[PDB]
């Protein structure tokens, strides 16, 4: 048997044990360790918007309760629920 | 300001008789073979040794180490005003039993002691004592007047303004003297020092809610509120008076083994008189809230940030400066909505320009989760296509003049009537015009603003009411006039609970105020001026509201008149973000001032201030939950804290939030650093910035740059954080903790937190909340339940802990009941002796520990 390997911030700085990413704390000075979260106060997240043309917004419009997203994924856990509406 | 345009003690015609009395030998005799102990007071006849008036003193011991002194004619031609609906309960007594008498002197011992009352019959005096230590006494000076009701003292005139007078002089007066009280505070609202001026050589304090056009500062002109409670403070004990009058009312201040001497005139109404005894002043805040209530629990969107101005202009508007927040990563939870929304100033309408679809928008705010505020005055336009008009004339629910005719004066929508707040009739319909039904336009995230309600009269006497202007029950304005602000706030705040079924906690802003009005809302200090100096003194004036119960206090943020320069406007940014209620304002002929609108540095140093803000929610919470049940302050005066160190006792450039943060706002243009002055034997205070420890008691002179607001933890406190600011308060009230431990040099800590759904008053119907304790001694953090009544359902869970002055430990464990022991992570630097533990996890409601070995 053979394991896996660690995160390294895209910072330099530090390099995390990969289950401190979306770990919903931050880790990293640049935030890249939570791309998914609103753990990091300097983090972005990444709207696919598969029907439209992507974007980014900040890590603390993440699960806020405000549709930021026009395909909604930015609101998956906190009882806002999005329409796509990227039409 | 133009002084001629309101008088001075002078002018005032009860004024001049009363202060034309000096001290001396009182005519005035207590009648002993008269005394009656009572079931819950003591009843002696009072006698005037000229005139042969009649009066009857009832005086009571009561619960919580409080007197209370009341004296009316025995004999009155017809009752005189005694104030309603401002205590929340009939006070409950103790027993009064005669210990010593004289030939001229009736000693009496409240319940089984230490507090004894003497009364001297000739001439009439009043000792109160603890144990053989005097306390205070009343008409030492010989200063009481009490003027009986006959059959400029009668018909008077003021400008143009005419006082029928129609029952002639009838003013009461009497004096306090306060051994060994060197300094004296409250008795808002004044544009003056905390630290209240002895009156000898000019004018009186005076208490009559004034709507003052560009007031100025340093003088005791009375501005929108009058709360008639004075707090005397010196190394040995705490006291307080509260002059329960609604008339208007002149405070005289005189000095002179250090005692300090009050004299209370009052142009109508019974004397009514508290004593609170302390002995500490929390004490007296508790025995003062016991009176008049408490802080109404802020909804937690309400300390957030407001933003405002005079006025915005449409409903794009609103929804571009909602949009400029966001854009700009600026955090704010309110926009307010002044006059100009309305139709033609008719409140409770919408212009059907500019505000033709309320509900949209307020469904646009509240998709962002962001609220509104309208406003709404207490005139009403004279028009009869306007609802509100023509149902309150058709129910007689308007203030009258003597000849049973509407009062009609002048505002905001031209010629205006007054609805009679003081009758119970009118409150309720007022409140019921607050449902969604009959508010047509509102929704649930709508809140309200009463201004000028005073009242205030544009073509009145010192642009208010006339004297003579007839209430319910056939009092008169002059009797009633300092709650009527208070009776329109009341009545607001029970309309936002009733539209709700009595769910939702109210949000009300309210100009005027009096005794009570703490139970009903928020506060602001008016018509402030962009300048550095109205800056300064929204310390003095929002701590002198915070030692007489209003907690829920603040300025303008930037200044309601004038355009103030960018530094400025930072700085009072600063400064708001650490003010109770936050709110920027703006007159109508001012340049828009949204935060944004400024150079870059500008923008960065204000929203750090409104970051730092947003994340001390938690704390401004707790801190309002603790005013809510305790009766204790927000923003308290560093004596408040440090009662023995007289070097504390007039500082009003410094205050602290409960007490745990010191705050000093950097208040000069161009400023290179400030005197912060760190109280406190064996007490340290850490710089929130740097980390940086020092000792008290010193003055640190500390460096700063625009950027900067000066903010100290005390040692041996916990303050909670939200660390992920969002752009609203709704949007952050799941978020899980960040603890800021700060080490006392013994090495522990304590604090507390309180959470709810914040908004409901579900934590009070059905005790759905969370009051914790944090506490730290030896090497371990612990929480606990510092309420097991309160029970909750929240996500909120502890993400971090910032322990400040510790060492590096070898190992950190975790332990909460219900999960194995956990090892949790941490750094430590050795420069600032800061531990940060990463990511504890455990729930908020869940007991915990942890250990550092
Ligand atoms: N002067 C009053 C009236 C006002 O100018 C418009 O209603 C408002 O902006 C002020 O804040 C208030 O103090
Ligand atoms: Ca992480
Ligand atoms: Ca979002």
């Amino acid at each position: 048997y053979e394991e896996s390997k660690p995160f390294t911030c895209l910072d330099g700085t530090a390099t995390i044990p990969f289950d401190q990413v979306n770990d919903d704390y931050c880790d990293c000075k640049d935030g890249s360790d939570e791309p998914g979260t609103a753990a990091c106060p300097n983090g972005s997240f990444h709207c696919t918007n598969t029907g439209y043309k992507p974007l980014y917004i900040l890590s603390s419009r993440v699960n806020d309760g405000v549709c930021d997203c026009c395909d909604g994924t930015d609101e998956y856990n906190s009882g806002t629920v999005c329409e796509n509406t990227c039409r | 300001v133009d002084r001629s345009n309101f008088k001075t003690c002078d002018e005032s015609s009860f004024c001049k008789r009363q202060r034309s009395i000096r001290p001396g030998l009182s005519p005035y005799r207590a009648l002993l073979d008269t005394l009656q102990l009572g079931p819950d007071a003591l009843t002696v006849h009072l006698i005037h040794e000229v005139t042969k008036v009649l009066l009857v003193l009832e005086l009571q011991g009561l619960q919580k180490d409080m007197t209370r002194i009341r004296i009316d004619e025995l004999e009155p031609r017809r009752p005189r005003y005694r104030v309603p609906d401002v205590l929340v309960a009939d006070p409950p007594t103790a027993r009064l039993s005669v210990s010593g008498r004289d030939d001229n002197s009736v000693e009496l011992t409240v319940a089984e002691g230490p507090y004894k009352i003497i009364l001297t019959a000739q001439p009439f005096r009043l000792d109160l004592l603890e144990d053989r230590s005097l306390l205070l006494s009343v008409n030492a000076r010989g200063l009481m007047a009490f003027e009986h009701q006959r059959a400029g003292a009668w018909e008077e005139t003021f400008k143009t303004h005419s006082d029928s007078k129609p029952y002639g002089p009838t003013s009461v007066g009497l004096d306090f003297s306060l051994p060994g009280m060197e300094h004296v505070y409250g008795i808002p609202e004044h544009a003056d020092s905390l630290r209240l001026k002895v009156t000898e050589g000019g004018e009186p304090y005076r208490l009559y809610n004034l709507d003052v056009f560009q007031y100025e500062l340093n003088n005791p002109m009375a501005l929108y509120g009058s709360v008639p409670v004075l707090l005397a403070h010196s190394f040995h004990r705490d006291l307080g008076i509260f002059w329960l009058n609604a008339a208007e009312t002149w405070v005289d201040i005189s000095s002179n083994t250090p005692q300090t001497d009050i004299r209370w005139m009052s142009e109508s109404g019974i004397i009514d008189v508290f004593l609170m005894l302390g002995p500490s002043v929390f004490d007296v805040f508790r025995q003062y809230a016991s009176l008049t209530g408490t802080q109404a629990l802020p909804p937690l969107f309400s300390l957030g940030y407001h933003q405002s101005r005079w006025n915005y202009r449409d409903e794009a508007d609103v929804l571009e400066v909602d949009q400029g927040f966001d854009d700009h990563n600026m955090p704010c939870d309110v926009i307010w909505l002044d006059i100009e929304h309305a139709d033609g100033k008719r409140y409770f309408t919408w212009d059907p320009t500019r505000f033709p679809q309320p509900l949209n928008m307020l469904e646009h705010l509240a998709s962002k989760r962001r609220k509104l505020v309208a406003i709404v005055d207490p005139h009403i336009k004279v028009d009869s296509g306007y609802r509100v008009h023509e149902e309150l004339r058709n129910h007689g629910l308007y203030v009258k003049t003597r000849d049973g005719s509407d009062y009609e004066g002048w505002c905001w929508p031209g010629s205006a009537s007054y609805p009679d707040f003081t009758n119970p009739r009118m409150r309720a319909w007022w409140s019921n015009m607050f449902s969604f039904d009959n508010y047509e336009g509102s929704a649930p995230n709508l809140y309200v603003w009463n201004d000028m309600n005073e009242p205030s009269v544009f073509n009145g006497p010192e642009v208010t009411m006339l004297k003579d202007a007839v209430h319910y029950g056939g009092w008169e304005h002059r009797d009633i006039h300092n709650i009527y602000g208070l009776y329109v706030h009341m009545a607001t705040a029970d309309g936002l609970i009733q539209r709700s079924g009595g769910i939702e906690r109210p949000f009300v802003l309210s100009r005027a105020f009096f005794s009570g009005s703490q139970r009903f809302g928020a506060v602001w200090t008016g018509d402030n001026t962009a300048e550095w100096d109205h800056l300064k003194i929204s310390i003095p004036m929002c701590l002198s509201l915070a030692l007489v119960g209003l907690s829920f206090c603040g300025a303008d943020v930037g200044g309601f008149f004038k355009n103030p320069e960018p530094e400025l406007l930072v700085r009072w940014y600063q400064m708001g973000a650490y003010q109770p209620f936050f709110r920027a304002h703006a007159h109508l002929d001012t340049g828009r001032r949204e935060p944004w609108l400024l150079a870059s540095q500008y923008q960065d140093a204000i929203r750090d201030a409104l970051f730092q803000r947003y994340s001390l929610l938690p704390f401004w919470y707790t801190l309002f939950y603790q005013a809510h049940k305790e009766g204790f302050p927000v923003m308290r005066p560093l004596w408040v804290q440090y009662p023995e160190d007289m070097s504390t006792f007039s500082i009003e450039d410094q205050f602290m939030l409960g007490d745990a943060l010191l705050i000093h706002p950097v208040s000069d243009a161009g400023a290179h650093g400030v005197q912060v002055y760190l109280p406190g034997q064996e007490e340290v205070w850490y710089d929130i910035q740097s980390y940086q420890k020092h000792h008290g008691p010193q003055t640190l002179y500390l460096p700063v740059t625009l950027s900067s607001i000066p903010v100290f933890q005390r040692g041996g406190t916990i303050v909670p954080r939200w660390m992920r600011v969002r752009r609203s308060s709704d949007c952050m009230k799941d978020d899980p903790i960040t603890l800021f431990v700060a080490l006392s040099p013994q090495g522990t800590a304590q604090g507390e937190l309180f959470l709810d759904d914040g908004h409901t008053f579900n934590y009070q119907t059905r005790h759905e909340f969370l009051l914790r304790r944090f506490s730290f001694s030896g090497s371990t953090l612990v929480s606990s339940s510092a309420d097991p009544k309160g029970h909750l359902e929240t996500p909120i869970w502890i993400e971090r802990v910032v322990i400040m002055g510790a060492g590096k430990p070898a190992a950190v464990v975790l332990q909460t009941k219900g999960s194995p022991e956990s090892r949790l992570s941490f750094q430590h630097d050795p420069e600032t002796s800061v531990l940060i533990l990463r990511k504890p996890g455990v729930s908020v409601a869940s007991d915990w520990s942890i250990h550092l070995r």
